[PDB]
């Protein structure tokens, strides 16, 4: 059962910090390039960040550049999103995405409205 | 030692590869293209001649463009159908700066499929004359969205088109390589992204797609003569 | 509020049924075919490659027959194909060239066809006029149709893209039952050899057990990591197999609703794209990304042979009825036929 | 002495066998994969055939000449090997330039000519190679001796006769290699042009050297092996003894060499001819 | 509805040329190879001539080679029988044959009206019928036995006989192809079994409408040679 | 409102599928087990057919 559990979300001020965690089961975690994807309230679902599979290759959307910061921990099967400085514009249900195929450079789906290999969300709130 | 019976089901056999083998000539003629983009990109308006085909010819050569338009959102398994077309058309609004990103990841996952690895995509950076527009007022900036813009400059061994704000061209310049960067980090030359601005007006998209789909079987002929 | 209090019930809910599974997992499937011989090394050869597709191959489906079979490819042509003879006895032009699967009936009277048409087009074969002509057009789905298959002549079952399973009336073209519960993409189905039920894997990394009849899902299955491309019932009807992106295949009991075994191996890292069981389900043959089909020993998940003899992705398998042969095809425009 | 004979023995042993395994190995990569079955690959068979027999009748039968010193199957086993030999060697130049020309149409014109790369218009080029290759050296070979009504050529030895006369040496020549070489330069030429000029219009378009290599490879293969002999016989047809022998008999097995690398200058440069040569060395 | 007419057919004298056309309609008439089966008022049915699906292979009777020309004109949908040298042996009822070849394909499945043609006055298969005249009434089961010189069954597990019926004024159908299937239109009471050399109709539960002569055609090897017939009469 | 909907179906398939009954992991891999050999003989891909019955040589 692959399942993505988000949490380290809720209130914040604005120009605050705040921690997010995505505890990754029922995969190989190592194998899969993962990203988180917000969803701002009357918006879409749209990427944020992005980590390879050994954590080198590491992109950000452009409003989170220098902002955010993305990790994953192979060994405990964790992804992290460290937010710095949140805007009140960040305001929105950020997902865990996992890239639907392993060993892949690829990342196709993942801001789809259905897609599965994406947890349930925590809310953030700035 | 067949029968009279087998002998006439290999006659029909051999019809049958006879019209497989016309009909197949008859598909090599033609140019399967893949037209991508968002809903705001303005793939229909590109070319002005559940799958919405276009065929349109340009120098006697005939071209098969496939929009894809009957499937949700979920595409990682029906883009494998267009391995073998010569080319993908991706079509991306350059004025609506706050979907770029998602365009820029759109082409890097067209990018990087291990299925779509040997493709070819015609970029077309798609209503130029609505990012000059953007770019004249001032009120929506490309740092917002890009903090690299800030930092990015024209380079100097470049031709801006004739009658263009260089600021416009900066623009311009800076989403093109956005592109091309994503392009040129991976597949090794075996696939190349051909970048064109377009207005809702331009009547050269179908010389431009013919130009580049020259330049891709160009490339095929090339590497099977060793000359890359 | 209600969502979080129903997403709380869901999630203590699949935690009893894990529970569940787990009180039923007593000893693996290895565990118990440690001690039988293994298959040894199982080498098939081509015997017969069917040439005549001239875009790639996404789907081929044998006859109750043994001898005939459809193969759909990208080219916009069905060929049914004399496999002993190679001599192909249909060339059937279709109206969408994208075409993702091809059925054939078990009475061998019709074929299906379908694709990014989102319609599974049913071809009669047995028309007096000699051609073959299109029966029905099933236009219900409002995503691709994936695979589909005859239950007889009247009623089919499509899978299809846009999330959901459809059982057909081929007379009226009416869904009489429509599958729900997938969230992603159904890319395979397999009858069961009763025709009772049915399972689909998806794109949701689960495979769900339908009952045709009274239209649920009776049983859902997890355990691959990624999008289920393939999936074939065990000969009795009582497992299936599941082939993924993850680079394994898993074979499920239906009665203890859990995985038995995964068949995977280190230097496999590429998607299984059709999974098939042998006659006495023995072997698992699996199609592959890397252009081969790998043999598994079903039982003792070992790698019993290779297929390998396709110079591009193997898109589809088919074992015959009678178990003589097994057809691989693939997108280098080639099936091949091996035993 | 012996230490001579035996190691020319040997080299054209080794020579004639990569040649004959070089163009069989073509003609079968042409016959076991699908993918190699296309219109630009009749010419390569084309050539892998006259290349073939080069390999097997022409490379053998002249250094069994070289190495008795003397023709020994005859007058009329004389004229007819060197009708086989020379018609086969223009055939294979034919072929060279027919392969430079679809090339060149595949390169300068990418997309239309994919509409005239045909089945049956790549027939006719092969078959407009062999037929210029035979009316340009068969009936002249095997029948100067009857238009100037006696045979100039000694009974021991075996080269053309017509030879010695100037101007069907400078035409037959002319028609064979030095016209041929210069279309094939100046098309190769053409090609690397459009080469750079793709690359650099790439560079404009997206706002940013083994094309010079395989080219001076394929074009210097054929120009080393076939310029000797070529220079040789426009010497010898004035000056009657000014080339000496050992010298002709090497310029002469030189523009065999050009058989015998021709399938790595023309197919194993294709990739899939490449791993299917990698196939078929496995078995 | 599938259709053959054919036409062309008249008093003939001997020696002469005579075109026969047969129009095709309501199938596709350039995949069926086509037929050519006369058929003498004093005789049975004799197989003419053969034209591939393409025009490919074409074969003849050795009664009507060289004298013959069998041809067809796929956009026009028309097979053509271009008749030389015409005898009093050439006298008989022409009817047009179609016959699809595949795998499960029912050959010689529909045939034309036929038309009339009057003249004025070894190695091949013996296809033979015991018996040309079986008494027989509605409601009983009736065999209708048939031989062959040569072995129907093949390498390849066929065994080629087929059988026709043809009612009195009326064009021959066929009822079972390759010895043991029921062709199209044909109900279940039909069957046909045999062991290679001998063969047989059973036919079971009688009506009225299923008398007619009946003819047992091979198709092993061409040229295709008929029984003699063997006539049901009702009482 | 959708999300609450598409919740009470998932706890209701849910529901469905926690009410089935469930055999042993050893009793299934018994049951197997005693299908493949039980077909072991009549499959040729498992015990390669002289070439005389393969229809294929
Ligand atoms: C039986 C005739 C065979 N041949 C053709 O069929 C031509 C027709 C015109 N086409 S073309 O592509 O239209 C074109 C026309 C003008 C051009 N100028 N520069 C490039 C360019 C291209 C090219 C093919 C040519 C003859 C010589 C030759 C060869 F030695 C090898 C292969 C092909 C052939
Ligand atoms: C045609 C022609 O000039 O051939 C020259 C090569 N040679 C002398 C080896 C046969």
């Amino acid at each position: 059962q692959v399942q993505l559990q988000e949490s380290g979300g809720g209130l914040v001020q604005p120009g605050g910090s705040l921690r997010l965690s995505c505890a990754a089961s029922g995969f190989t975690f190592s194998n899969y390039k993962m990203n988180w994807v917000r969803q701002a309230p009357g918006k879409g679902l749209e990427w944020v960040s992005d980590i390879s599979q050994s954590g080198a290759s590491i992109s950000y959307t452009g409003s989170v550049k220098g902002r955010f910061t993305i990790s994953r921990d192979n060994a405990k099967n964790t992804l992290y999103l460290q937010m710095n400085s949140l805007k009140p514009e960040d305001t929105a249900v950020y997902y865990c995405a996992r890239c639907p195929a392993p060993f892949t450079r690829d990342c196709f789906d993942v801001t789809s409205t259905t897609y599965a290999y994406r947890g349930q969300g925590t809310q953030v709130t700035v | 030692t067949l029968s009279a019976e087998d002998k006439a089901a290999v006659e029909r056999s051999k019809m049958i590869d006879r019209n497989l083998r016309e009909d197949g000539e008859k598909a090599r003629r033609t140019l399967r293209l893949l037209l991508l983009g968002a809903d705001n990109s303005g793939k229909s308006t590109i070319v002005k001649q559940g799958i919405f085909e276009t065929k349109f010819q340009v120098d006697k050569v005939n071209f098969h463009m496939f929009d894809v338009g009957g499937q949700r959102d979920e595409r990682r398994k029906w883009i494998q159908c267009f391995n073998d077309v010569t080319a993908i058309i991706f079509v991306v609004d350059s004025s609506d700066y706050n979907r770029l990103q998602e365009a820029l990841n759109d082409f890097k996952s067209i990018w990087n499929n291990r299925w779509l690895r040997t493709i070819s995509v015609i970029l077309f950076l798609n209503k130029q004359d609505l990012l000059a527009e953007k770019v004249l007022a001032g009120k929506s900036k490309i740092e917002d969205y890009f903090p690299e813009f800030a930092r990015y400059t024209t380079p100097e061994d470049a031709t801006p088109e004739p009658g263009e704000d260089p600021r416009v061209t900066r623009a311009k310049y800076f989403i093109r390589k956005e592109f091309v960067d994503i392009s040129t980090a991976s597949g090794d030359g075996r696939h190349i992204c051909y970048p064109h601005f377009t207005c809702a007006v331009d009547t050269e998209n179908a010389r431009r797609i013919f130009n580049d789909c020259k330049d891709i079987i160009l490339q095929m002929n090339l590497r099977e003569y060793n000359l890359v | 509020s209600e969502l979080d209090q129903l997403r709380q019930e869901a999630e203590q809910l699949k935690n009893q049924i894990r529970d569940a599974r787990k009180a039923c997992a007593d000893a693996t499937l290895s565990q118990i075919t440690n001690n039988i011989d293994p298959v040894g090394r199982i080498q098939m050869r081509t015997r017969r490659t069917l040439r005549g597709h001239l875009a790639k191959i996404y789907a081929m489906h044998w006859g109750t027959d043994s001898r005939l079979l459809v193969s759909a490819s990208q080219d916009g042509k069905l060929i049914i194909w004399d496999s002993y003879t190679t001599n192909k006895v249909h060339a059937i032009p279709l109206r969408s060239s994208w075409v993702m699967t091809c059925a054939y009936a078990p009475s061998g009277n019709y074929v299906a066809c379908g694709g990014l048409d989102n319609i599974c087009s049913i071809y009669n074969l047995k028309t007096r006029e000699g051609n073959v002509r299109v029966s029905r057009e099933l236009a219900g789905h409002t995503g691709y149709l994936s695979c589909c298959r005859f239950l007889d002549d009247n009623q089919i079952v499509t899978s299809s893209g846009d999330t959901t399973c459809a059982l057909w009336d081929i007379e009226t073209g009416q869904q009489t039952t429509t599958f729900t519960g997938h969230t992603g993409d159904v890319m395979s189905l397999s009858l069961a050899p009763d025709t009772r039920l049915f399972v689909s894997g998806a794109c949701d990394a689960s495979a769900k057990l339908w009952d045709v009849r009274e239209g649920m899902c009776r049983q859902t299955f997890t355990g691959h990591e990624s999008d289920i491309n393939a999936i074939c019932f065990f000969p009795n009807g009582n497992a299936f197999a599941t082939g993924s992106d993850d680079a394994t295949c898993r074979l499920f009991d239906l009665r203890a609703d859990q995985e038995l075994m995964t068949y995977s191996h280190d230097n496999i890292i590429c998607g299984i794209t059709s999974v098939s069981f042998s006659k006495s389900g023995r072997l698992l043959l699996a199609g592959y990304d890397d252009f081969n089909c790998n043999v598994w020993d079903a039982l003792k998940a070992d790698r019993a042979g290779v297929l390998a003899g396709h110079d591009n992705r193997v898109s589809c398998l088919g074992v015959t009825d009678d178990g003589m042969a097994v057809a691989t095809g693939s997108w280098d425009s080639f099936l091949k036929i091996w035993n | 002495r012996l230490w001579e004979v035996i190691t020319i023995a040997a080299v054209t042993a080794v020579v004639s066998l990569i040649t004959i395994v070089g163009n069989v190995l073509v003609m079968i990569s042409f016959k076991v994969n699908s993918q190699l079955k296309t219109v630009n690959n009749y010419y390569l068979l084309s050539l892998a055939c006259a290349d073939l027999i080069i390999g097997i009748f022409s490379m053998n039968l002249y250094t069994t000449y070289i190495l008795m010193g003397r023709w020994a199957l005859g007058s009329l086993a004389c004229d007819l090997w060197l009708a086989l030999d020379y018609v086969a060697s223009n055939a294979s130049v034919m072929n060279l330039l027919v392969i430079s020309f679809d090339r060149y149409f595949s390169i300068t014109r990418p997309l239309t000519y994919r509409a005239k790369r045909t089945p049956k218009r790549a027939g006719i080029m092969i078959g407009l190679a062999w037929l210029i290759s035979f009316i340009l050296w068969a009936p002249a070979i095997l029948c100067w001796q009857y238009l100037v009504g006696k045979r100039t050529v000694p009974l021991d030895e075996c080269q053309i006769q017509f030879l010695s006369e100037p101007t069907i040496t400078f035409g037959t020549a002319i028609a064979a290699f030095y016209i041929p070489v210069s279309v094939m330069t100046i098309l190769y030429c053409r090609i690397y042009r459009e080469t750079e000029k793709r690359t650099k219009d790439l560079a404009d378009l997206q706002g940013s050297r083994k094309a010079a290599q395989t080219l001076s490879a394929i074009l210097l293969a054929f120009i080393i092996t076939w310029t000797p002999y070529n220079i040789m016989v426009l010497v010898s047809t004035f000056c009657d003894k000014c080339v000496p022998v050992t010298l002709w008999h090497l310029g002469y097995w030189l523009c065999y060499v050009n058989s015998t690398v021709n399938p790595i200058c023309y197919a194993l440069c294709n990739r899939t001819f490449r791993k299917t040569f990698k196939m078929l060395l496995l078995c | 509805d599938v259709q053959l007419v054919e036409s062309g057919g008249g008093l003939v004298q001997p020696g002469g040329s005579r075109k026969l056309s047969c129009s095709a309609s309501g199938f596709a008439f350039s995949s069926f190879g086509m037929h050519w089966v006369r058929q003498a008022p004093e005789k049975g049915l004799e197989w003419v001539a053969y034209i591939s699906s393409g025009s490919g292979t074409i074969y003849y009777a050795d009664t009507v080679k060289g004298r013959f020309t069998i041809s067809r004109d796929d956009p026009k949908n028309t097979l053509f029988l271009q008749m030389t040298s015409l005898r009093s042996e050439d006298t008989a009822m022409y009817y047009c044959v179609r016959s699809i070849y595949y795998y499960g394909s029912s050959p010689f499945d529909f045939w034309g009206q036929g038309t009339t043609l009057t003249v004025s006055s070894g190695s091949d298969i013996v296809m033979t019928q015991a018996t040309s005249s079986v008494p027989v009434t509605p409601g009983e089961s009736v065999s209708i036995s048939c031989r062959s010189s040569k072995s129907l069954l093949h390498s390849n597990g066929n065994t080629y006989l087929y059988w026709f019926l043809q009612r009195p004024g009326q064009s021959p159908q066929l009822l079972i192809y390759r010895m043991s299937n029921l062709a199209s239109g044909v109900p279940d009471r039909f069957s046909g079994s045999g062991s290679g050399t001998a063969f047989t109709l059973t036919i079971s539960r009688l009506e009225a409408e299923d008398v007619g002569v009946y003819y047992c055609m091979q198709h092993l090897e061409y040229p295709l040679t008929f029984g003699a017939g063997t006539k049901l009469e009702l009482k | 409102t959708a999300s609450i909907a598409q919740a009470r179906k998932l706890v209701e398939q849910l529901k469905m599928e926690a009410n089935i009954d469930r055999i042993k992991v050893s009793k299934a891999a018994a049951d197997l087990m005693a299908y493949c050999e039980a077909h072991a003989k009549e499959d040729p891909l498992l015990t390669p057919v002289p070439a005389s019955e393969n229809p294929f040589r």
